[PDB]
């Protein structure tokens, strides 16, 4: 069984940055797609960014485009999330996800993913 | 009588098809300014300009014998002033995939561009007229090449500003679209080829090479983005361009000047020049360097020419004028229909979603297999 954890959200100032770490373990992952999804109250579950494990290729969400990255440190079988300039509109719970490599992969989809996180909250306060 | 339009429509296709940013769309699309992702670019942007090439060249060619063609000219205009507003200031994966939606409708429409002359041309000065403008449209082509390399080194240019070149190009050749004089008739709505095996067959290569030809020319530049980042090494893709594109040219004007039967030496040639252009191909898959890269891309791009000119010589060599528009038009729409299910088994995120460090593999075996496949039925 695969066991997604989250570590690194908190209250951040508006306009900050922020970096998030999602630890997978329980198998070993090498073709796996690692995905981040967010959720704030009153609305749906929305993608975030993805990273395929095997080749590296990396998908954003044009919200976060250009201010967040992912980006993957296998040393510790953990993808990484940073998030710069940080808006009000980026307050939500966030869900890194793992979906196993295989044909016909839509990437974007909530529904694709059969592994996911217990979420690691990420409120931005603007002064 | 036939000096004006001929001249009218040479000034619109020369301003059209210059364009100094097309070589540099890939670092551009993947630079600070829009901030897209290789694998975003060839697995989810990319596709779109095929799929919307096959759906709209059939409705396209119906209006335009039509309407008499200027008015599907103008479009294609109206379509290029769109898909460069877009790309100047469009954002996101999303306009990007509207822009290669325009673009297909663009390169649906430029049948109007050819199919025209018929129309307000006499048949005997048909000939000289078509070459003229096939001429002048590749000289702008590698012109706008020349330029943007020169401008990018040189002047030290931006990718924006190649852009703002391409539209204003674009919105002058859309002016000179509006004083084409109207075409007073049109051959089929207005006025069984294949039962001989050797159009048969002679179309199936022309379709099968042209659909690979698509296919490598539309991620030739996400492979060389691959190889040498553009963010951290300087890029030649406009000089490249150019010298692929006058080879190709030479090559074209080579195959015609000299004289040999194609009937018996057409199939080794062509079978030798697939052969090539499956090596140049594994050339720029396997090497790790980028002049290597470029190299097999001058090849392939040559060689191809050399290909599709032979091929097109035998199609037409006794089609009538009026055939050649609807015979070419089925081997179009049949190498979009083969070059659609290449891609959305390959590039296309629901199928294999391969990245381009593997996809020049395919296009390879590609080429091997059609070589391979049309050297058989040799004995037995
Ligand atoms: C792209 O990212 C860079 C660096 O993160 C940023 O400076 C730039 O404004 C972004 N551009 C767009 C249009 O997303």
């Amino acid at each position: 069984q695969v066991q997604l954890v989250e570590s690194g959200g908190g209250l951040v100032q508006a306009g900050d940055s922020l970096r998030l770490s999602c630890a997978a373990s329980g198998r070993t992952f090498s073709n796996y797609y690692m995905a981040w999804f967010r959720q704030a109250p009153g609305k749906e579950r929305e993608f975030v960014a993805a990273i395929r494990l095997s080749y590296g290729s990396t998908y954003y969400a044009d919200s976060v485009r250009g201010r967040f990255t992912i980006s993957k440190d296998n040393a510790k079988n953990t993808v990484n999330l940073r998030m710069n300039s940080l808006k009000s509109e980026d307050t939500a719970i966030y869900y890194c996800a793992a979906a196993e490599d295989r044909w016909a992969l839509a990437v974007r989809t909530a529904t694709t993913y059969n592994y996911w996180g217990q979420g690691t909250q990420v409120t931005v306060s603007s002064h | 009588s036939w000096i004006y339009p001929t001249v009218i429509l040479c000034l619109f296709g020369f301003f059209s098809m210059m364009r100094p940013s097309e070589p540099f769309l890939i670092p551009y699309l993947s630079g600070p300014d829009k901030n897209l992702t290789s694998a975003e670019i060839t697995n989810e942007i990319f596709p779109v300009w095929t799929y919307s090439y096959l759906v709209l060249l059939l409705p396209v060619f119906v209006l335009t014998d039509y309407v008499r063609y200027k008015p599907v000219i103008i479009l294609q205009g109206i379509s290029f002033i769109i898909t460069w507003l877009l790309l100047l200031f469009g954002q996101g994966v999303k306009t990007m995939q509207v822009v290669e939606f325009f673009y297909g409708m663009v390169t649906a429409a430029e049948v109007a561009y050819y199919a025209y002359i018929y129309s307000v041309v006499s048949p005997e000065h048909y000939q000289r007229v078509s070459g003229y403008c096939r001429s002048v449209t590749l000289a702008a082509y590698t012109a706008g090449s020349v330029l943007a390399q020169l401008l990018v080194s040189l002047a030290n240019m931006s990718y924006f500003y190649l852009n703002v070149i391409s539209l204003a190009s674009v919105s002058v050749a859309f002016l000179f679209s509006l004083f084409l004089p109207m075409p007073k008739k049109s051959m089929f709505f207005h006025a069984e080829c294949y039962s001989s095996k050797r159009l048969f067959y002679w179309s199936l290569w022309w379709a099968f090479a042209t659909a690979g030809f698509n296919q490598v020319l539309n991620y030739v530049q996400i492979l060389w983005d691959y190889k040498a980042p553009s963010q951290d090494s300087s890029i030649y893709n406009g000089a490249v361009e150019a010298i692929a594109t006058f080879g190709g040219a030479v090559a074209a004007f080579a195959v015609g000047y000299v004289k040999v039967n194609w009937d018996l030496l057409g199939e080794l040639a062509l079978v030798v020049f697939s052969v090539v252009n499956a090596g140049s191909l594994f050339l720029m898959h396997y090497t790790a360097n980028i002049w290597a890269c470029y190299a097999g891309y001058l090849i392939f791009k040559s060689s191809y020419m050399l290909l599709i000119t032979i091929a097109v010589f035998q199609i037409a060599v006794n089609l009538n004028v009026e055939r050649y528009a609807l015979v070419f038009g089925i081997n179009t729409f049949i190498a979009l229909v083969i070059q659609t299910i290449m891609t959305v088994i390959v590039v296309d995120q629901r199928g294999l979603n391969l990245p381009v460090s593997i996809q020049f593999l395919v296009y390879g075996s590609y080429f091997a297999v059609i070589a391979g496949i049309f050297l058989m039925r040799s004995m037995y």
